[PDB]
């Protein structure tokens, strides 16, 4: 359940792995995971995938009907602002939390946002159960003035120790880059008898 | 029939006409130009946020329940968005509100035009009791506003909207009975010019 | 807290113990169970003693209302269920109680547990001293009785029940719901 | 402020309410509808309201019922949007389709509300309903503007309610029609009550509620077999 | 014309006048801005300690506008701590009297009221609330009756460096002028520290005198 | 209680099985209890839940259907039982529905849970089946693999079994 | 609502004028017991002549005769039983005539929708002995001796006043209003034209049977 | 707003409109037969391409139909709810003084208007009971009563005139005044304690044809 | 305890005779007999007031509908209103504790008995059972019951179900309350 | 207010909503063609006083992914209208999760505006709007009007003079026409009564480029 995402110089590469778990089963080897708040932001989530589809869902149409209303394709900041008050409320049993990244002309924010209503930008940042082991390589790997193709060879080895090292987390890499530039979508994106009839 | 906001057979609000003519009787005479770098205000100043103010003008009473639920929009933006609400956004959303006034005919239009200033570069919207909102370019509200906005079609930018309501009201003015607000370029901050 | 009650072909007869207690003190020996209603049909206490005199208040006025209104008298089918609907909303609430609902009508009798169990036997004991009551009791009840045969019962039925529950202490206070009404047939002591 | 209040609620001094009166003539601006009865089936004829070219009535309540609805037209679909609610509450909890002739009664206690309280301009929609309650086999009721319902064999509704329905009274001969006699007399009266001699496809759309192999079935006419009835018609001329 | 939510054709609500016209009728209050303090003199209320109130117009509907400004003041020193501003006091409590006039149901004020306030800060500030919920800072205010009647004297008057000691003489001798008369005076400022409070009575006497 | 719910997506056709038993604790009840309800639906967990979810299920989706004569897409269908479940996260229904069927008129199956086959259920099953399915198989092979999974997954599993019941949806046949 | 230029509201005087459509009522109170009277009011011979009334129980100690809109005096009889009741429930002791009276006057002018046309007659015997409140429409309640409500009551008031007796027996009382009733009714008064009821100082409320009436 | 606001009369408005509104109803002619009770109305209106409150009361309300079911609900709700309260049904007079309490209600209320039925509301205890209920909340027992268009030149009738007997008097009265209908009529026994039982028509011809031969 | 057995023109359903709280009973007559229609008859093992509480407030409303619309719901067609109910009082306050027999018998669509839990699990029973003299009961039934049976054989067929709950039962429940539904309706055994 | 302002004339006319309709006579033209490309629709607006702006306050507000509205009526109105379509369009979305067909919102919208005309204290929506479409394999152009009453159109017209432009659109035009070439008879029959302009097509809702506009 290793979710991340980079702040690189253009912009931020989110990261997920297609992997859900009720609990000791796989029930999904090919989950999607960054889901796409608006064209311009998209947010990965992590902990409980229900909670995280569904408020994700809820900023969707909220952060659409925005940008719907002044036809200028909304800001990053209003979607944490949003996101920090809708996992304020409910103080804890909206218990999933949330990897947003996104661009406006103010240029790129990338806030995890713990499931309490914490928001804080940071260049790199990681979630789910893989995080402790995302973030040590992102840690260790991360240098300010990173350009733009080296984060797909920064986020998909750093999600890679969150496969290997983890049980929670696993399979394809999936790697979702913002840019003013040109936004990618890379859905399956990185991999690292019968019952004889009649 | 002419008293609860209900169409006329010749399908116009009358209600809504007689707060026109009330903001015409507040007997006030507001311009504002928008220069390229300037949002020149004259005129009853507000300062609805610290980045956009607005003139209100027509009924005295009337114009502070606007202003209050303008600053009450503006903050809650910020509350909700968390940066500062558009000019655009803002007379969209308080004519959205004075049109609750029209639709319901319990309550009454509040006669007061709203010319608000500010930069989201500058923005001079009018806002009328109908609830219809548009950008102007160069606006003006008001007793002789006619008068004014011929002069403005004819047409530095504080020159425009001075000498528009010198030669429009036809009369020479004390520095008092001008107030002016200013939004430049670099001041984003509402501003009362203080000629 | 002991509440006899048991009907006959000449009667019901509505005996109960007077003692009432905390703890293992005892505040008084003297409270009379059957909380009256009706000059022809009344109550019992049996549970904790301010629920039943409550209850039974506003089954009292309750039953006054609907006499007044209906203009016809309350009948123990209806007192009883009025009361028994009355109790269970305040079911799991602790408010517990074995009010008896008798009278003649034939005569009824309706046992009425406070979690809502409104049912119609024709003999009961109601308490913690029930279990001693009843077994003397099935023992002389026949429907075939005189009305004295059936004093001595009740009294009998009650003085075995006292004799051994150390909360039950009291004189036995017999009313006989008869054809008429009842009557405060006897209010004899137990110390004899 | 209550100075201006109609009432619209009001008891008149002639004794019989004002709005109910007003919504019985609504109807006569409506168009022509109707819908006849058989012993195997229930026709609804009803006419398009014009025939204008560049535009490119009947409702589906349930698949075993449904309504025809004439008065108005921005009424009308909060009073169909009402009796599926109705029907698919009653198809929630007792867990069979709704009688037909409780959904009736239903919309009309909602009808009824409107002129016995509240202040509010009551719905002047004359309904028809067709349908197959499972108690009754196929049944037909109309609905007054004011709460009412009537089973009726064969009825209309709209525009000419008067002399249509009257020239089934003697046209509509009692308990023998087989589905096609209710083609013939439905097609017959839609026919006599506008001045077009006979009417066209555009004129024309007829649900017949047929029980379809035992399972029934609602179905609005297909063209082709809305202008072969069309076309039979220009020969019973 | 006559329920408030109509307007009239011409421009204004005539309901709004006629709730106007009752304070033309009562007799003149009239307060007075001065090199420190606001006097009030009414030929008063506690509308905290900070501020005072001199109502004109029909007083059976004052009371209720002074028992609000209570309530205003109160809320705002609770809410904020600080002691209540009058340039905010007035919006407020003008804000409340300017929401009658925009529903029929509830009728317009009759009164009209001058609140005022020694502070340290802004200094004296005497603020006049209409009925329509326009509040003007004034240099002097009179209102009533003798509306512009008294409005003359207090013209002769120039306080702007007359002391709070000699307009609590020339209150009352305006009242005198235009006006047998009762008298009340009020003294705000700065020796009377901001608490709202009336003459003292041999002053007052001899301010009668 | 529970109950198992077999799904299975091979070729157009669109396998779906469930046991058909529920208990009362540890004793049977039925052996015949209805669990896949008709694009269809098999819900298991709880049997209140099964019921409830079915009955508000065919409500919701019938104002729909009387609304437009359009048949539902079963990915707008996966959303109208997950927003009806999601109500409840502060009082959640156990079922576990997990629809199979056609997507219309394109003869394109949609399987699909909700909290290649999508197992559910008590269960067994997602070990089972998952190198066993094909991803061709005309429906005789469909039914034979299915079946398979559920009776070797189910004749193990204590709570579930003593019938079954397998429908391989095709606009051809739809075979029981 | 609205006070008339002349004072006193409307719909309350026009409640007032349909009392004068309402059946005539003496309120007879000797010292000894309540003799509350009142003509049948039938008019048509199929109606029933035993299940129309016009008296009606509160308590077992206080009577309550109705006149004006009989319909309307149901509500606030049945709310005056409420209160009673309320009252033993509450301190054991039965509520006093004069409270009862006071506790519908209270309900009397609460339409802030329409005022009740009823006027009420509490006839109770407490403890004080004897007590007769007479209730207006106005939500005005008053302490009596003999007063007679309805619509020839106005004759039945001043035939009252000469004939009223300091002190008075419970039977003579009783006789008053017999006699009585046959004047202010326009036919020949017969036991099923009178609906009669009588609190004895040791009774609870009795309504009195017919032959006793032809006496 | 206040609907039923007291005239300068001292009448009601809304409730003598209401009396004259079920003057436009039907003849629901009713009887109280010493044996069993009978009812009837008259007048369907028959193109020919065309109440039980409880197993003890009935209903033969006239007036305007359309209000009458509505206020027959109510009623049902109410005769379901006392027999789980007091374990008993209800009995007639109790129907009635509900019918009565509401009906009443409306006049005393916001926006609302009375309903403008007049109920024959009827039924065993077995004694039978004829009451009728009017707009104003007013409700009388009766022995005979009709309410109806020219329903009271039938009480009228009645009232000179006052199994198969007390059927001759529901027909006589419908089948001599009113405008004689074999179907229009609808009268319907209640037998002691079978429900309350309409005949076919050819039943009802024991007295519709022997008032022929009388 | 409580059982049911559907047969070919009946459908059969019986019921003990008893109540207890404490040690004792205190009646034997207590009715778990909870008819409400000619054929459509609840029976409601169940403690307290709750299994009666809830009996006649599903009563009122199975007959309220019967004067309301003129004629008599279907067996299935009250079972579904009343698990309607039992599912809703499950996530209320007040969850009742109901376990109950809908017998019935539809003329058209013939004779059927529900088993319903007090979740709310209605389910179409062959036969069933209820009660906690369930466990021992339903496996006899579960034997000897075959498709045919006959109303005559139904006597036997419950006789020895009588045993159960005697014989190896700690309870003693004494009389048991037969009775049968069939097309003339019901009666008492 | 509690009470509606709609109440019928005395042969059933709802003329407060009569009235609406000739609020919708006022109003710049608005015109909307089906051509077989996608729908474009286009309306008259007017520098007024050459102080405007023109971008300020569209007719043409996208509501949904590919749907879009002009109006003809009052401008305040539609401010609100807009709002509770895209309300109705959003919320679709969050349940469904597939944008909303054409025919669906025009459904839902007519509802609102239906609402008016049986609500109390409110006057009917003045607004007319054309609700533009495209799903699947077809453009769907939609009218409604003032009433909620709202039709599905292959061609239609709004505003000042659609009389005759409803007549030009169904005689200069009929069947099919490339979507510029069905713009043809937008531009043409506009004419007959500064302009914006949209068209759908499947290439997300659009507004006409400006530069081609021209």
């Amino acid at each position: 359940t290793t979710i991340a995402g980079v702040v690189y110089k253009d912009g931020i590469v989110l990261g997920a792995d297609t992997r859900a778990t009720e609990g000791m089963v796989v029930a999904d080897k090919n989950c999607s995971k960054i889901h796409f708040i608006s064209p311009n932001i998209y947010c990965c989530g992590a902990g409980t995938a229900a909670d995280t589809d569904m408020t994700t869902q809820l900023i969707s149409s909220n952060l659409e009907l925005h940008s719907l209303s002044t036809g200028r394709l909304p800001r990053v900041v209003t979607a944490n602002r949003m996101l920090k008050q809708m996992l304020f409320r409910y103080q804890g049993y909206i218990g999933a939390a949330l990897v947003l990244g996104g661009v406006d002309v103010t240029g790129p924010h990338l806030y995890s946002i713990y499931p309490h209503g914490s928001t804080d930008k940071l260049p790199y940042v990681t979630m789910g159960s893989g995080s402790l082991a995302a973030m040590a390589v992102f840690e260790d790997k991360f240098r300010p003035d990173m350009e733009e193709e080296e984060a797909k060879n920064l986020v998909s080895e750093a999600i890679a120790a969150g496969i290997f090292n983890d049980l929670g987390s696993g399979s394809n890499i999936d790697l979702c880059v913002i840019s003013k530039n040109k936004l990618d979508f890379l859905r399956p994106y990185t991999v690292p008898y019968r019952c004889e009839k009649g | 029939d002419r008293h609860i906001t209900i169409f006329s057979p010749e399908g116009r609000l009358y209600q809504v006409e007689y707060a026109f003519k009330a903001i015409n009787q507040g007997g006030l005479t507001s311009v504002a130009v928008r220069g390229k770098d300037c949002a020149v205000i004259v005129t009853h100043l507000f300062k609805i946020t610290e980045n956009i103010g607005c003139v209100m003008t027509g009924m005295t009473a009337d114009s502070r329940s606007q202003v209050q639920r303008a600053r009450y929009e503006a903050a809650n933006w910020k509350y909700k968005y968390g940066y500062e609400i558009p000019v655009d956004m803002l007379c969209k959303r308080i004519a959205d509100i004075s049109q609750v006034y029209t639709q319901n005919a319990e309550m009454r239009p509040l006669g007061c035009c709203m010319i608000l200033i500010g930069i989201d570069g500058p923005q001079v919207y009018k806002c009328d009791p109908a609830g219809y909102y548009c950008g102007f370019k160069a606006t003006a509200a008001g007793v002789k506003q006619t008068e004014s906005t011929s002069f403005l079609e004819k047409k530095q930018t504080v020159e425009t909207a001075i000498t528009c309501l010198s030669t429009v009201l036809s009369i020479d003015f004390k520095p008092s009975e001008i107030e002016v607000g200013v939004v430049t370029v670099e001041n984003p901050k509402f501003r009362i010019l203080t000629i | 807290t002991t509440t006899l009650a048991f009907k006959f072909r000449h009667g019901v007869i509505v005996a109960a113990d007077s003692r009432a207690t905390a703890g293992a003190y005892i505040a008084s020996q003297t409270v009379k169970k059957v909380i009256e209603i009706n000059p022809y049909l009344l109550g019992t206490m049996a549970g904790g003693a301010a629920d039943c005199s409550f209850w039974e208040r506003l089954l009292a006025r309750q039953c006054r209302i609907y006499e007044l209104r209906n203009k016809e008298r309350i009948s123990v089918a209806a007192a009883s269920k009025l009361l028994a609907n009355m109790v269970y909303q305040y079911k799991g609430m602790g408010l517990s109680m074995g009010t008896m609902i008798c009278g003649w009508d034939g005569p009824g009798l309706y046992y009425v547990d406070s979690e809502g169990n409104r049912i119609s036997g024709a003999t009961f004991s109601v308490g913690s001293g029930s279990v001693y009551a009843y077994g003397v009791m099935d023992r002389g009840y026949s429907y075939d009785l005189e009305v004295e045969q059936a004093y001595d019962l009740a009294r009998r039925a009650i003085y075995q029940a006292t004799y051994r529950d150390a909360y039950s202490g009291g004189a036995v206070n017999l009313y006989h719901v008869r054809e008429d009404g009842w009557i405060r047939v006897s209010s004899d002591n137990v110390a004899d | 402020s209550r100075r201006y209040d109609s009432r619209t609620t009001i008891f008149s001094p002639e004794g019989r309410l004002y709005q109910v009166e007003y919504a019985m003539e609504a109807i006569g601006h409506a168009g022509t509808c109707l819908g006849i009865l058989a012993n195997d089936g229930v026709l609804l004829a009803a006419e398009r309201r014009n025939i204008h070219k560049l535009l490119d009535k009947i409702y589906k309540l349930n698949e075993d019922m449904a309504c025809s609805v004439a008065g108005i037209t921005s009424d009308a679909n909060v009073l169909t949007n009402e009796l599926r609610l109705i029907a698919q509450r009653y198809l929630l909890q007792y867990q069979e389709p709704i009688p037909c002739e409780q959904l009736v009664t239903a919309l009309c206690d909602i009808k009824q509300a409107y002129t016995q309280f509240g202040g509010k301009r009551p719905f002047g929609v004359s309904l028809l309903y067709i349908g197959w309650d499972k108690h009754y086999g196929f049944q037909l009721y109309q609905s007054d503007p004011s709460g009412n319902y009537g089973g009726w064999k064969a009825t209309c509704i709209g525009n000419n309610s008067a002399a249509a329905v009257s020239m089934l009274k003697q046209d509509y001969k009692e308990g023998e029609m087989t589905l096609k006699s209710a083609l013939a007399l439905a097609i017959k009266v839609l026919n006599k009550t506008m001045d077009v001699s006979k009417l066209s496809a555009e004129k024309v759309e007829i649900a017949t509620l047929t029980r379809e192999n035992g399972k029934t079935v609602i179905r609005v006419l297909k063209q082709k077999e809305v202008e072969q009835l069309i076309k039979k018609h220009e020969e019973e001329e | 014309d006559l329920s408030a939510s109509t307007f009239s054709p011409d421009g204004r609500v005539f309901q709004v006048e006629y709730a106007m016209k009752a304070v033309e009728n009562s007799s003149t209050a009239i307060g007075i801005r001065c090199k420190d303090g606001v006097v009030f003199g009414v030929e008063l209320f506690n509308v905290d300690r900070h501020v005072g109130m001199a109502v004109a117009g029909l007083l059976a509907d004052a009371r209720s506008l002074a028992d609000i400004a209570r309530e205003e003041a109160s809320n705002f020193r609770s809410n904020f701590g600080y002691n209540i501003p009058l340039k905010h006091l007035a919006d407020r409590v003008a804000m409340y009297v300017h929401a009658y006039t925009l529903y029929s149901a509830v009728r317009p004020f009759g009164c009209s009221f001058m609140l005022g306030s020694y502070s340290v800060n802004d200094g004296a500030q005497l603020y006049m609330i209409d009925p329509s919920g326009v509040s003007y800072g004034y240099w002097g205010c009179a209102i009533g009756k003798a509306r512009q009647a008294a409005k003359t004297e207090i013209e002769k008057l120039q306080m702007k460096e007359m002391t709070c000691r000699d307009i609590v003489k020339e209150v009352a001798k305006i009242i005198y002028i235009v006006h047998a008369f009762e008298l009340e005076l009020s003294w705000v400022g700065e020796l009377t520290n901001g608490r709202h409070e009336i003459v003292p009575k041999d002053i007052r006497e001899e301010a009668e005198k | 209680n529970g109950g198992a719910v077999m799904a299975m997506k091979g070729k157009n056709c669109v396998a779906i099985a469930a046991d058909r038993r529920f208990g009362i604790q540890a004793q049977m009840v039925t052996t015949d209890f209805q669990k896949i309800f008709p694009l269809y639906i098999g819900l298991a967990g709880l049997a209140t839940d099964v019921q409830t979810v079915a009955q508000r299920l065919k409500f919701r989706l019938n104002l729909y259907e009387l609304k437009e004569g359009r048949q539902i897409k079963p990915y707008t269908l996966m959303s109208m039982v997950a927003n009806l479940l999601y109500e409840k996260r502060f009082g959640p229904y156990y079922t576990e529905p997990v629809i199979a069927g056609l997507d219309p008129k394109t003869f394109k199956p949609f399987i699909c849970s909700l909290d290649d086959f999508v197992v559910s259920g008590t269960c067994q099953m997602y070990g089972m089946c998952e190198s066993l399915w094909e991803p061709n198989m005309d429906p005789d092979h469909l039914f034979e693999t299915i079946s398979q999974a559920m009776l070797n997954a189910v004749d193990r599993d204590a709570v579930s079994g003593m019938g079954v019941i397998v429908h391989i949806i095709e606009k051809d046949k739809i075979t029981t | 609502n609205t006070f008339s230029p002349e004072g006193r509201l409307f719909q309350v005087e026009y409640a007032i004028e349909a009392i004068k459509l309402g059946s005539t009522a003496i309120g007879i109170q000797t010292s000894e017991g309540v003799c509350l009277a009142v003509e049948k009011r039938i008019t048509s011979p199929l109606m029933e002549p035993s299940s129309i009334e016009k008296i009606v129980e509160i308590d077992a100690h206080i009577g309550c005769a109705m006149s004006g809109l009989i319909a309307d005096a149901k509500t606030l009889i049945d709310k005056a039983r409420v209160e009673t009741q309320n009252h033993w429930f509450t301190y054991n002791e039965t509520m006093t005539v004069e409270s009862v009276t006071q506790a519908v006057s209270n309900l009397a002018l609460q339409f802030g929708s329409r005022p009740f046309g009823v006027a009420l007659l509490f006839g109770g015997v407490d403890e004080k002995g004897p007590q007769l409140f007479h209730m207006d429409p106005s939500g005005t309640f008053v302490q009596c001796d003999a007063r007679a409500i309805g619509s020839a009551s106005e004759g039945a008031q001043s035939s009252l006043q000469e004939v009223y007796h300091k002190s008075m027996t419970l039977k003579e009382a009783i006789k008053s209003s017999l006699i009585i009733l046959k004047q202010v009714m326009e036919e020949k008064l017969n036991a099923t034209n009178i609906e009669l009821a009588t609190v004895q100082p040791g009774q609870n409320f009795h309504m009195f049977t017919k032959e006793e009436l032809e006496e | 707003r206040a609907i039923t606001v007291f005239s300068p009369d001292g009448h009601l408005f809304q409730v003598e409109y209401a009396q004259e509104a079920v003057k436009k109803g039907s003849t629901a002619v009713g009887v109280r037969g010493r044996d069993i009770v009978v009812l009837g109305v008259e007048k369907k209106s028959v193109a020919k391409l065309q109440c039980a409150l409880d197993d003890n009361v009935c209903m033969a309300f006239a007036g305007l139909t359309a209000d009458a079911r509505i206020v027959i609900n109510r009623a049902r709700v109410e005769c379901q709810s006392h027999r789980l309260t007091v374990e008993d049904p209800v009995t007639v007079e109790y129907i009635t003084r509900y019918i009565a309490s509401l009906k009443q209600r409306y006049t005393q209320s916001n926006g609302r208007r009375p309903f403008g039925i007049s109920a024959l509301i009827v039924g065993f205890d077995g004694t039978p009971r004829l009451y009728q209920t009017d707009p104003s909340g007013t409700y009388h027992a009766w022995k005979a009563n009709a309410i109806g268009r020219g329903a009271k030149s039938v009480r009228e009738f009645l009232e000179k005139n006052y199994d198969d007997l007390t059927i001759k008097l529901v027909i006589k009265a419908l089948l001599e005044v009113v405008q004689s209908g074999g179907k229009n009529i609808e009268l319907a026994v209640m037998r002691r304690d079978q429900s309350l039982k309409i005949l076919n028509p050819e039943e009802i011809e024991k007295y519709v044809a022997e008032i022929e031969k009388e | 305890y409580l059982i049911g057995i559907q047969g070919p023109d009946y459908v059969l359903v019986a019921s003990d005779r008893v109540a207890a709280s404490n040690i004792v009973q205190m009646k034997d007559d207590h009715d778990k007999m909870f008819k409400m229609s000619e054929k459509i008859l609840l029976l409601c093992v169940g403690e307290a007031g709750d299994t009666v509480q809830f009996a006649e407030y599903i009563q009122k409303n199975v007959q309220l509908y019967k004067m309301r619309n003129g004629y008599e719901l279907s067996p299935t067609a009250a079972a579904n209103f009343t698990r309607r109910n039992l599912a809703d009082c499950l996530r209320s306050r007040t969850p009742y504790h109901v376990n109950l027999l809908l017998a019935g018998y539809d003329e058209h669509e013939g004779p059927a008995l529900y088993y319903m839990d007090y979740l709310a699990a209605l389910a179409k029973a062959p036969f069933a059972a209820h009660g906690y003299g369930a466990f021992l009961t339903l496996s006899i039934l579960d034997r000897y019951y075959t498709p045919t049976i006959s109303r005559e054989r139904a006597v036997e067929l419950l006789r020895k179900c009588l045993e159960e709950l005697q014989k190896r039962f700690i309870l003693n429940l004494p009389t048991f309350s037969v009775r049968i539904i069939d097309k003339n309706g019901i009666h008492d055994l | 207010y509690s009470f509606s302002l709609t109440t019928f004339s005395p042969s059933g006319k709802l003329v407060q909503i009569e009235y609406a309709l000739a609020a919708v006579a006022g109003g710049a033209p608005s015109v909307g063609i089906k051509a077989a490309n996608g729908v474009v629709l286009a309306t008259e607006k007017k520098q007024k006083s050459i102080l405007y702006d023109e971008r300020s306050v569209h007719k043409v507000e996208p509501i949904t992914k590919h749907i879009g509205l002009v109006y003809s009526g009052m401008g305040p109105d539609y401010r609100v209208l807009v709002h509770r379509a895209r309300k109705l369009a959003q919320q679709y979305y969050l349940v469904y999760q597939e944008p909303i067909p054409t025919a669906q919102l025009v459904q839902r919208v007519a509802s609102v505006m239906q609402e008016y005309t049986q609500s109390g204290g409110v006057r009917p929506f003045g607004v007319s709007l054309l609700i533009c479409g495209w799903n699947e394999g077809r453009p769907y152009l939609f009218q409604s009007d003032p009433s909620g009453a709202y039709f599905a159109w292959k061609a239609t017209a709004m505003g000042k003079n659609y009389v005759n432009g409803k007549t030009f659109l169904e005689k200069r035009y009929n069947e099919d026409l490339e979507l510029e070439d069905a713009i043809h008879t937008a531009i043409l029959t506009l004419k007959e009564s500064n302009i914006e302009v949209g068209i759908c097509n499947e290439a997300g809702f659009r507004r006409l480029t400006p530069t081609e506009v021209k």
